[PDB]
RNA sequence: CGCGACCUCAGAUCAGACGUGGCGACCCGCUGAAUUUAAGCAUAUUAGUCAGCGGAGGAGAAGAAACUAACCAGGAUUCCCUCAGUAACGGCGAGUGAACAGGGAAGAGCCCAGCGCCGAAUCCCCGCCCCGCGGCGGGGCGCGGGACAUGUGGCGUACGGAAGACCCGCUCCCCGGCGCCGCUCGUGGGGGGCCCAAGUCCUUCUGAUCGAGGCCCAGCCCGUGGACGGUGUGAGGCCGGUAGCGGCCCCCGGCGCGCCGGGCCCGGGUCUUCCCGGAGUCGGGUUGCUUGGGAAUGCAGCCCAAAGCGGGUGGUAAACUCCAUCUAAGGCUAAAUACCGGCACGAGACCGAUAGUCAACAAGUACCGUAAGGGAAAGUUGAAAAGAACUUUGAAGAGAGAGUUCAAGAGGGCGUGAAACCGUUAAGAGGUAAACGGGUGGGGUCCGCGCAGUCCGCCCGGAGGAUUCAACCCGGCGGCGGGUCCGGCCGUGUCGGCGGCCCGGCGGAUCUUUCCCGCGCGGGGGACCGUCCCCCGACCGGCGACCGGCCGCCGCCGGGCGCAUUUCCA
RNA sequence: ACCCACCCGACCCGUCUUGAAACACGGACCAAGGAGUCUAACACGUGCGCGAGUCGGGGGCUCGCACGAAAGCCGCCGUGGCGCAAUGAAGGUGAAGGCCGGCGCGCUCGCCGGCCGAGGUGGGAUCCCGAGGCCUCUCCAGUCCGCCGAGGGCGCACCACCGGCCCGUCUCGCCCGCCGCGCCGGGGAGGUGGAGCACGAGCGCACGUGUUAGGACCCGAAAGAUGGUGAACUAUGCCUGGGC
RNA sequence: CGAAAGACUAAUCGAACCAUCUAGUAGCUGGUUCCCUCCGAAGUUUCCCUCAGGAUAGCUGGCGCUCUCGCACACGCAGUUU
RNA sequence: CCCCGGAGCCCCGCGGACGCUACGCCGCGACGAGUAGGAGGGCCGCUGCGGUGAGCCUUGAAGCCUAGGGCGCGGGCCCGGGUGGAGCCGCCGCAGGUGCAGAUCUUGGUGGUAGUAGCAAAUAUUCAAACGAGAACUUUGAAGGCCGAAGUGGAGAAGGGUU
RNA sequence: CGACUCUUAGCGGUGGAUCACUCGGCUCGUGCGUCGAUGAAGAACGCAGCUAGCUGCGAGAAUUAAUGUGAAUUGCAGGACACAUUGAUCAUCGACACUUCGAACGCACUUGCGGCCCCGGGUUCCUCCCGGGGCUACGCCUGUCUGAGCGUCGCU
């Protein structure tokens, strides 16, 4: 809010003794606007209070680090089938859930070329469900140009672009990243941590290269690692119905013994 | 009024600073302004390095730095002396010169020569016409390259 | 998108550019399309409506088959006023209803000489693309 | 008593030039408070901050060391990060508070006076010609004026310079024009103009659709275009646009080639002989301000007032002494930097008409004040004005009918139309002001019923009626689970191959310069170690990591089974 | 839940106050507006990442930014910050001890070889060992499985105590060292000051509370300062007119 | 400015008016916006140009941790008494 | 002295809820005043952002009103009907100029007071006519009155600015 | 029942909250970075067929020319134009024009007084008179012309 709001007027408070309050009155005049209410926060004109200012700290500094563990983990989820289901993805006939594809597709040059291939690789149902979801906005961020919204569609994982992003980019849904530059921004979005991608053999070679396996480092990230596991069973039904648990436990009381 | 523990601590704000907060939105629209100027600075001098004129090598000072090398403002007299580059012309050639620059031991001297005396080696002096004169190099080491050099020219390893 | 970074995409911009747009301008906006018969003849989508043009009315309570000549262009109302597209006033007086050129459609142009030449020059422009497109 | 030089001064509506005011976000020079903090206050602080005056530019200022340092030393200025809330200052309280180094952004360096040499070799203005002329210039020609020796120009300035002799190697740089060629990064520089994809297809809602299903061919078309706006609701395809190393036309810039006109005989090292520095300034004393700068950081006034192996600095006063380090008292200089004013654009997790600017509107308007100055309120009929013809009552405003509109339960301050408050209509009550909590009753308002609500569901027994089964085999498909791990793929731990090791790469302060290449160092090999991969065998976790057969079980389809069965229905 | 009736109960809220129904203040009524914010610094708590490190800025490389003024990467990855060491005003100094054997006279002092290597007491969650049961449809043999377990151990963290080491300081003492034998340098014993060491816990990011500096929860002075406008009223002087 | 009343100086005078510094400062008045749940004070200490305020103890809450054993097998602690 | 793919089960160690959003579900005891103040939970509420609901909406969104039906301890919420006429909400996250009865609070509006106070300075009006929808007030005529030339008369100055 | 009063609801008023819109703001960024004696900013007064305000312009006054565009402008009139033609209307804007105050310039601020050169009527340069035109600020520099001085000399 501009600096001047508010304090543009000249007024003094008429002290006490004339009935009236205390306030800030605009001084003179013969209008409407004259031994009024000037400056606080609460008068008609007035200034709101602790007016906002340019120099809130805006920008919020991660851990980098932290930054490539979240886009580990939603690479990690973007596999099971559940997590992107779950995230909306109507991924119901698609043949392999880390969908990777030819690398002709770096090719195509026309969106014609680009929708056809999502409809054989059944990628379509999503961006049917796109066309969908497009609808109003609610509310005043109509009048600031976000005027309409609509949903996040199949994220498409490139090595190169040899006209790829020219042909996806009228298919409404579909984001483009590089393999070279991923983003946690696109990879989960709302910070919701699952979403449909499609890779190419070329990109999704990469991706090891990049992020390092196990017992390699990066190569690419000078010196990073995957994160290291917590713990490794993760289905502890398979732990707790195990012969080497099961074997040391009291049987269990469990005979309801009510007032 | 201060309760039980803790720095008594001073800050600077008296004066009237909010009159003088100076905000940061500039710095990525800055960072592109140098960019993109810097990419038409290359672009002008054609074949020349983009990083400029060739430094010297030069040691810190103080016990602290000491051990410590760094690029230098320019190559000295006696290094243009004993390289044998008139001072004058090693300004045309991308040399750095300074000429405030003592020379206290030989050292630092002769390792300043032999960077200029490579740089000698390694520079594909263009002639002043198509037609060419004396020192200009072969239409070969020419044609093999009219490249610029990214980064700095014969970087400084401490 | 739009990628161009000096085009505006903001409601209040494009609105206020709009409505205070000058006549020149206005005719270009006051456009209206070409019947499909001349949309083959003339390889051309649509032409800016004048004075005394042929038209149908394809929308509205006016829509309908006739072919009325176009009687006035209304460029600060943004509307054109077309031969029996009409109404009673209270007092009998008929009275030129107002309708968009682009709810309209020109079956017959008035061909002048820069007419002709207009349409010389967006036929010529759709035949570049088609032969860069191949 | 003249005439003539010059000197110092006047006057011209003398010829020709410039300066004056504005703006002021940023910038330079002065000037300079007090609220305030210190829980009082006077030093301090607020603050070299507001107000005041001056002067600028697209930036300004600064800037090529009289610098840092004390190192094995750095090397103009500005800017950022850091130094650092540190050294220091301070009623050592409140509080205040830099610099060097280090890493970056940028990067660019120069010229006089003097000292000297050169016939003033220089400059300005006249006037005549040729070109050029919307940033008054080139070339030529004039016994045409003047400036200038009280010093103009070339060489030259501390990084040394000049003049000499011989060592060497050879000779393009600039401008005034006139042309002409390649339109020269948002991927054709800048500006202007004019252009460029696809449905108003079916049906159906609707006052109007832009809405909802649909549109065999793989999916209506287009899609480098599904930004945005407009158009009687919600529009990739109606229109303007949007996309595109898309088009055409203008103009202008910038750089490439040619010709002419001029200028321009412009090096380097080596040895010798010469040459060399800014005074009422430095410095001191002082008083006042200023600084973190403390026995004086910087600026001032006044007084004193210099030197030349001098002078300045070397963060505690002085003397002696060595070192280090610059060279002051003359000047110019792009760049990274700043920008709440201007012109022109773009955007927003902002505001949405008591908000957001004072100001969405004929706002710095009306209005007030002698004046300096103060300073509002105020957006919305409808898709379209189709804004109510006509009849009638009234002097008229106002009505009553009629009409327009999807609607006037939208009628020109008219979208929606809350509350306070008022009018009426209906119901109920009424001498302790009303109103309230708890508890019942009575009446109303609607709501659910029932014209039996006897509510359903299993299973069973009987009684009626109707289709094909189930049970079973047979053929097919699919699924599960299993062990023989049977056969093969799959992967964990271990051992064997030293096998990938050079046909496996990186890393290493491990080594070797027996190596190679480039100049004791750099790069690359070559050993070595660490790490990552092939080959087969063996043991073991045989792991949801899979296949193939076999087994068992399940399910579906079709075959079989026609009826003491298996269904349906009452 | 609308109205009415009746019995019982029942003073008007807000606020300051020991005390408010008060003869204490504010309040006729309704609508909209209206006050603990943001920045910086500190501290503690909590969450996450990495961990003797951590770090991201600032800068740079990748794009015309549609989404991007994002996202990514950097021998800059670390100049540098904080951290990993203190203590002294400073010059400076700077966290090890034990044991064993030998050689100097073991002199609770000086020098040479070997071994262990962050001391010890008490309490300590927890682990570990475990006599012994307690049965099995018989009399004994007898491996397997538990359940308990008297008794005994290693003892985390943490606490209390005693030792030890480092810096400052004092007191007392006796020896070593060498290019410079000196107003040189080094050690020992015993106290005592230190925001110390005694097998590390930090760094960055985020949220919360508290405390401050800022307009700093919102409203409120009397005043103070700078620069400007007024003698059309009125005060006094002067000029020129009028009136009694 | 005053034949003096601190009179008058544009309804303003024991220091005019206008704009700014200014959102001047306030240990003092006033106000300070939804629900349920759980715990729940103090007006006493010492210091203060302190007495209508702070500081510091106290009294409150929150976060915990370390242990204890009703899992036939308990140590320590108290607004008592012996 | 035999096997649950069958002991038939009050216990079943072969497999295991109707139950198991393990931030779930269930059982036993105890207890419950509260200013200032503190903490927790709010499927309480407001506005905007990333996600997400193949959400809702001209076959009627928001708002508004309702002696209609309900839920919740409560903040609040949901449905019916009316009115309205174009947008709007649920869930998971993030963000804040986020909830009013008070401030002699600010801006706007409205009451009671109330058809009340009040329309009393300076002696004065009456008759007829005209116009006119309409006359206590205009105009004309007639009468009765006042200002009483230091004027309620006739002309300027200043000031107004078309009166 | 009566009037009045209170309560609730219906409908109507008053009033303009709410909601929904937004050619306006607020903030952040980008590029450029240009006023003036050749008369600036600012002020004044003018100018439309009917026009008061806002805007736009300057006695050529809601504009002239030019170039681009290509049929309007429109509240009503009137008109033009041949929209097969420099051509309506917009846009651009390079030519032209630009009343009076204002640094503000003949001197004054009445809008008053002038001087000096030339031109037309007036004369027949007769000066008057009238009208038109061009000059007439201060400071300062380079030159120019006229000079001043018991300033310093020389010759006579
Ligand atoms: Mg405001
Ligand atoms: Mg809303
Ligand atoms: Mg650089
Ligand atoms: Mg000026
Ligand atoms: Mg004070
Ligand atoms: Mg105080
Ligand atoms: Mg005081
Ligand atoms: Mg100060
Ligand atoms: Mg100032
Ligand atoms: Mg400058
Ligand atoms: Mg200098
Ligand atoms: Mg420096
Ligand atoms: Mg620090
Ligand atoms: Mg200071
Ligand atoms: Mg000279
Ligand atoms: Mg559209
Ligand atoms: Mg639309
Ligand atoms: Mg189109
Ligand atoms: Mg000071
Ligand atoms: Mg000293
Ligand atoms: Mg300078
Ligand atoms: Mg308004
Ligand atoms: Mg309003
Ligand atoms: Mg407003
Ligand atoms: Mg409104
Ligand atoms: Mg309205
Ligand atoms: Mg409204
Ligand atoms: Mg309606
Ligand atoms: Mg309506
Ligand atoms: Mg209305
Ligand atoms: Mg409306
Ligand atoms: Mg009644
Ligand atoms: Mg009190
Ligand atoms: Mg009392
Ligand atoms: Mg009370
Ligand atoms: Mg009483
Ligand atoms: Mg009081
Ligand atoms: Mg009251
Ligand atoms: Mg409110
Ligand atoms: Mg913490
Ligand atoms: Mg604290
Ligand atoms: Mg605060
Ligand atoms: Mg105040
Ligand atoms: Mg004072
Ligand atoms: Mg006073
Ligand atoms: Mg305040
Ligand atoms: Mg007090
Ligand atoms: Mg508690
Ligand atoms: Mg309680
Ligand atoms: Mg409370
Ligand atoms: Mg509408
Ligand atoms: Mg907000
Ligand atoms: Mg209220
Ligand atoms: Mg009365
Ligand atoms: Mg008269
Ligand atoms: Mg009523
Ligand atoms: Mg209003």
């Amino acid at each position: 809010v501009s600096e001047l709001a508010g304090h543009q007027t000249s007024a003094e408070s008429w002290g006490t003794g004339r009935a009236v309050a205390r306030i800030p009155r605009v001084r003179g005049g013969g209008t409407h606007r004259s031994g009024q209410g000037a400056f606080g926060n609460m008068c008609r004109g007035g200034r709101m209070f602790a007016p906002t200012k340019t120099w809130r700290r805006w920008h919020r500094r991660v851990n980098t680090t932290q930054k490539r563990y979240a886009i580990c983990s939603a690479l990690a989820a973007s596999a099971l089938p559940a997590l992107v289901m779950s995230k909306g993805h109507r991924i119901e006939e698609v043949p392999e859930l880390p969908l990777v594809v030819e690398d002709k597709v770096e090719g195509y040059k026309k969106t014609k070329e680009a929708v056809l291939l999502l409809k054989k690789l059944k990628a379509w149902n999503d961006i049917k469900k796109v066309y969908a979801s497009q609808r109003m906005r609610a509310g005043k961020g109509k009048m600031r140009n976000r005027r309409r919204i609509q949903r996040r569609g199949p994220c498409v994982i490139y090595n190169e672009d040899n006209g790829i992003v020219k042909a996806f980019r009228n298919i409404p849904g579909i984001t483009l990243l590089n393999v070279t530059k991923l983003n946690i921004l696109k990879l989960a979005p709302g910070g919701h941590v699952g979403r449909f991608c499609i890779w190419t053999e070329s990109a999704f070679r990469k991706l090891d290269d990049l992020y390092g396996t196990w017992r390699k480092a990066a190569s690419l990230k000078s010196n990073y690692n995957l994160p290291m596991h917590k713990m490794l069973n993760t289905d502890l039904s398979r732990i707790l119905k195990s012969p080497e648990i099961q074997r040391a436990l009291r049987a269990p009381r469990k005979k309801i013994h009510r007032r | 009024a201060p309760s039980r523990n803790g720095m008594i601590l001073k800050p600077h704000f008296h004066k009237d600073w909010q009159r003088r907060v100076a905000t940061w939105f500039n710095q990525p629209a800055r960072k592109i302004r140098r960019r993109k100027a810097r990419q038409a600075r290359a672009r002008r001098i054609a074949p020349r390095p983009a990083s400029g004129p060739l430094r010297p090598i030069v040691r810190c000072p103080t016990v602290r730095y000491h051990t410590k090398v760094r690029a230098g403002r320019g190559f000295s007299l006696e290094e243009l002396r004993v390289a044998g580059i008139h001072k004058k012309v090693a300004r045309t050639i991308g040399i750095s010169v300074d000429p405030r620059r003592r020379n206290k031991s030989t050292e630092s001297l002769q390792a300043n020569v032999q960077r200029l005396k490579e740089y000698r080696s390694k520079l594909v002096l263009f002639p002043r016409k198509p037609s060419a004169p004396k020192k200009g190099d072969s239409s070969a080491e020419e044609l093999k390259l009219a490249t610029q050099l990214t980064g700095p020219v014969m970087p400084i390893r401490n | 998108m739009k990628f161009n970074p000096f085009v505006t995409s903001d409601r209040s911009k494009n609105r206020k550019r709009h409505f205070n747009a000058p006549s020149h301008i206005r005719r270009k906006i006051m456009s209206s399309p070409l019947s499909k018969e001349l949309r083959q003849k003339y390889n051309v989508r649509s032409m800016p409506i004048r004075k005394d043009d042929e038209v149908q009315v394809v929308r509205g309570h006016y829509k309908g088959q006739q072919i009325g000549k176009v009687v006035q262009v209304y460029r600060k109302k943004y509307v054109i006023y077309i031969e029996r597209v009409q109404r009673e006033k209270a007092n009998g007086t008929t009275v030129h209803v107002g309708i968009h050129p682009s709810k309209v459609v020109i079956t017959r142009l008035k061909l002048d000489k820069d007419r002709k030449k207009i349409l010389e020059r967006k036929a010529k422009s759709r035949q570049v693309g088609k032969e860069k497109g191949k």
